[PDB]
């Protein structure tokens, strides 16, 4: 998956 | 410390820890045999609040174990806070003085860091205090270079 | 079993 904030 | 965490890796040792106490939904269903949902979502819940309420307890000691390292150096010592607060106080001025070099502060993350467990023992800790490490090492040399004369 | 915060 993906997240806006993570690196 | 918060903010460096992520998803996959607190996934998977939650899966790890569900593992290790063998109790995942395919069994604990089988086990029990009856089509009360309430009562073992209830129990699925309690189970996740023991493993949430441990992991929040880990996270404050090792939080609370660095903010250790820095405290002292604020009150005094090189870059003293009522030192610059007098200094305004008086004339409205503040000379400060800056040499580049590792100190007491830089010392102490090192030893702390390198030492602790909770890195190997948890691998989201282990990501998290490599990531904040070097902001960590940043802020110590900050600390540790400036001082405000007397 | 294992846990999050212990020895």
């Amino acid at each position: 998956p993906y997240y806006p904030g993570e690196a | 410390l918060l903010n460096a965490t992520t998803y996959r890796d607190l996934e998977a040792d939650w899966l790890g820890h569900v593992a290790a106490r063998g109790l995942q939904p395919q069994r604990l269903v089988r086990r029990y045999r009856n089509a009360r949902e309430a009562d073992i979502a209830g129990v699925a819940e309690r189970v996740f609040d023991t493993w949430r309420n441990t992991l929040r307890t880990t996270l404050l000691d090792f939080a609370h174990g660095l903010v250790a390292c820095f405290a002292p150096g604020g009150p005094s010592g090189p870059s003293s806070f009522p030192k610059y607060i007098d200094w305004l106080t008086c004339l409205g001025l503040v000379p400060i003085l800056r040499k580049r070099q590792e100190g007491g502060v830089t010392q102490g993350l090192r030893a702390f860091l390198k030492q602790h467990p909770l890195t190997r023992q948890l691998a989201t800790v282990a990501e998290a205090a490599e990531r904040a490490g070097p902001g960590f090492f940043e802020l110590a040399l900050a600390f540790d270079s400036t001082r405000v004369a007397d």
